[PDB]
């Protein structure tokens, strides 16, 4: 399928239920070609674990880890930062909100 | 573009039962309906505000 | 208007000297900055904050 | 032409038109009739320095609408002749009292 | 508790205000007042934004003139605090009406 | 169902609320003209004083 | 319609080559103009009924009380060189 | 079809608060009064300039509706403005 798997997924809590790997490394292949991709698979199915492993997978492989963004809904804004609190927490995460003082 | 359904996971996968409830209209609920609904379809079809 | 633009070459001088102060400023904060990460380094930071 | 005859740059034709149109008297003084405007011209020398210069003291390039408002309101002189009329998007020279502060 | 004296904060604001040269009346409720007080006349009106724009900013200058007037009469006398008569005292010596 | 619907429509819900309107709007025109009557009646005493 | 931005354009480029001008300012300054020309020209309207008849002499007197007289003395005489050299 | 009653007639064709008040608030006079440098103020000041807009505003509204009326223009311009500032001994410049 024009993808090569070869992760080194460190300081990454859990594991890929053999469902997100083929994600990961679809979403890999889009980085090595300077792609843009789409995961629109069925909602619940782990959308948040797949891109926080392709984050990792960038940090580990390359030594690229500058500040990224991840434009959420606000329901989910305290989520994503616990999703990978008890995933990977090797990551520094910021949540932006909350009046301008703080 | 990447899209994968239920079908990639069923082996420990709860099912989806559809139910559609009928439910009636009370009598001072019905009024209002058709007031509205006569209003609305007298002035519609015409000339309003 | 002499006055002002005398005012004013003063503003200029000492735009100027703030200028090259916080040029220096950046010169010393990037050799206090950190430098080359690496692998060994960046993991270790990674494995605290973890 | 005769602006530049005369040393002046403002059009004093129009000026003469628009002192036609007024009627403010049957026949004009058309041995100077550009002398108005070169009273006016002298006039918009001085508050164009004076905002010019505002300008310049606060490092903006161009005229800022409250630069003029302090160099018309700084010259005494100036408020002396243009005091009841006010500027728009103008300010207050900052004027706190000796005795107030703590 | 960063609780500073009454009126310590005060000058440094008044200071951030007479600095700046911008809109301090809220534009909406300025044009609920607008149309309330000109229906009183005639009906389909068809104001123009700037000629609301125009007078609020004319009504502003002329309350900051007055206010600053005002401050003056008051630090006449042995007074901090503004009340009713400074600012009749100040609205009747022009005689404005 | 057809003459009870049409009996409790002649009278009505939505007729309660026009009744209402009509009533706000009465008493609106009536503060207006009063309004309207105190401003002709301080304007002329002004001109009188004036 | 003849604007007046040319004008006050020149004169400021004459007197700073490299200030810039902002949009309100050009209103601000054509307004100045404006009102200023008009008051000046019915201050010396008044001054022709003052004078029991129907030149340069009554514009002069009328800039000679309209503005601050330090001002005024440097008016009065830039316009009468400003007319000199217009004379030939 | 003629006989029986039902509906399917479309219709003929119906009809079917301007009071308004005034806005300001006790904030925007506490900032319009720091620009006029005040250090401490009472409580009774915010009547008070609400009384200065409420005899301030509606004169010069007057005198522009009927300056436009006599302008003979079914409309309001902000040009309309300028005469009644400068008939007020307040004139505006930039409009
Ligand atoms: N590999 C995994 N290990 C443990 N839990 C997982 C894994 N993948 C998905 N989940 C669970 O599935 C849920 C999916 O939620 P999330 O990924 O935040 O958004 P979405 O529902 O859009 O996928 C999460 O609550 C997460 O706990
Ligand atoms: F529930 Be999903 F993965 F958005």
């Amino acid at each position: 399928l024009s993808v090569v798997d070869v992760p080194v997924p460190s300081l990454l809590r859990g594991n890929l239920r053999t469902y997100q790997k083929q994600g990961l490394n679809w979403l890999a292949s889009l980085y090595n070609n300077h792609t843009n991709g789409i995961l629109a698979d069925e909602m619940g199915l782990g959308k948040t674990i797949q891109t926080i492993s392709l984050l990792a997978y960038l940090a580990c492989e390359k030594e690229n880890w500058g500040p990224h963004l991840i434009v959420v809904p606000t329901s989910v804004l305290l989520n994503w930062e616990m999703e990978f609190k008890r995933f990977a927490p090797g990551f520094k995460v910021l949540t932006y909100y909350g009046s301008p003082q703080q | 573009l990447l899209r994968r359904l239920k079908a990639d996971v069923e082996k420990q996968m709860p099912a989806k039962y559809e139910h559609i409830v009928y439910c009636k209209l009370s009598k001072r609920q019905r009024f209002l309906y058709d007031d509205f609904m006569s209003r609305a379809q007298t002035k519609a079809t015409l000339a309003s505000g | 208007m002499e006055n002002t633009m005398k005012v004013y070459e003063k503003l200029s001088k000492a735009e100027k000297k703030r200028k090259i102060i916080q040029e220096r400023i950046r010169k010393h904060k990037e050799q206090e900055s950190q430098h080359m990460l690496t692998q060994e380094e960046r993991l270790r930071i990674a494995k605290e904050t973890e | 032409s005769r602006s530049a005859k005369a040393g002046l740059t403002f059009p004093v034709g129009r000026v003469h038109r628009l002192l036609r149109r007024g009627n403010y008297a049957q026949r004009i003084g058309s041995g100077a009739p550009v002398y108005l405007t070169a009273v006016l011209e002298y006039l918009a020398a001085e508050i164009l320095e004076l905002a010019g210069n505002a300008a310049r003291d606060n490092k903006k390039t161009r005229i800022i609408p409250r630069h003029l408002q302090l160099a018309i309101r700084n010259d005494d002189e100036l408020n002396k002749l243009l005091g009841n009329v006010t500027i728009a998007q103008g300010g207050v020279l900052p004027n706190i009292h000796q005795n107030l502060l703590p | 508790p960063h609780r500073y004296k009454p009126g310590t904060v005060a000058l440094r604001e008044i200071r951030r205000f007479q600095k700046s040269t911008e809109l301090l009346i809220r534009k909406l409720p300025f044009q609920r007042l607008v149309r309330e007080i000109a229906q009183d006349f005639k009906t389909d009106l068809r104001f123009q934004s700037s000629a609301i724009g125009a007078l609020q900013e004319s009504v502003e200058a002329y309350l900051v003139s007055l206010f600053e007037d005002t401050n003056l009469a008051a630090i006449h006398a042995k007074r901090v605090t503004i009340m009713p008569k400074e600012i009749q005292l100040a609205r009747r010596l022009r005689g404005e009406r | 169902l057809n003459d009870e619907l049409v009996l409790h429509n002649k009278d009505g819900f939505l007729a309660r609320q026009e009744f209402l309107q009509r009533v706000g709007s009465a008493e609106d025109e009536r503060y207006k003209e009063l309004r309207r009557q105190q401003l002709a009646q301080q304007l002329q005493q002004d001109s009188e004083a004036s | 319609k003849e604007t007046y931005s040319s004008y006050i354009y020149k004169v400021l480029k004459q007197t700073h080559p490299d200030t810039g001008i902002s949009q309100k300012s050009m209103s601000i300054l054509n307004s100045f103009v404006n009102d200023i020309f008009e008051r000046i020209a019915t201050e010396a309207s008044k001054l022709a009924a003052y004078n029991k008849k129907s030149s340069a002499r009554e514009i002069q007197t009328a800039v000679r009380l309209i503005l601050p007289g330090e001002l005024a003395k440097h008016a009065v005489s830039e316009g009468t060189r400003a007319v000199t050299k217009y004379s030939s | 079809s003629g006989r029986g009653k039902g509906g399917k007639g479309l219709g003929k064709g119906g009809a079917k608060l301007r009071d308004n008040i005034q806005g300001i608030t006790k904030p925007a006079i506490r900032r319009l009064a720091r620009r006029g440098g005040v250090k401490r103020i009472s409580g009774l000041i915010y009547e008070e300039v609400r009384a200065v807009l409420k005899s301030f505003l509606e004169s010069v509204i007057r005198d522009s509706v009927t300056y436009t009326e006599h302008a003979k223009r079914k409309t309001v311009t902000s040009l309309d403005v300028v005469y009644a500032l400068k008939r007020q001994g307040r004139t505006l410049y930039g409009f």
